[PDB]
């Protein structure tokens, strides 16, 4: 058969289910403040005293 | 991402240890003075 010029172009594509938001953690009250800051807390609370 | 190895905590480590012993040589230090002023 003979085709004619496409009408709408596609391709494969990954889908998957919507992030429903995110179950908490335990030590999730130190998210706001990173790794590093709370390290360096703590090397300024030995260094202070 | 990243993530420290070991060369940096004995940076961090280091530091403790000093520290430490930064305390103890202010101890030894006033332990000497004591002693002169018992025995004077």
């Amino acid at each position: 058969i003979d085709f004619s010029k496409p009408f709408m172009s596609l391709g494969i594509s990954i889908m998957i289910k919507k992030p429903q938001k995110s179950k908490p953690g335990v030590f999730s009250f130190l998210d706001p403040l990173a790794y590093e800051i709370w390290m360096c807390i703590v090397f300024a609370y030995i260094g202070v005293s | 991402s990243y993530s420290y190895g070991w060369s940096f905590y004995f940076g961090a480590l280091s530091f403790i240890i000093a520290e430490m012993v930064g305390v103890l040589a202010v101890h030894m230090f006033i332990d000497r003075h004591k002693q002169l002023r018992a025995t004077a």
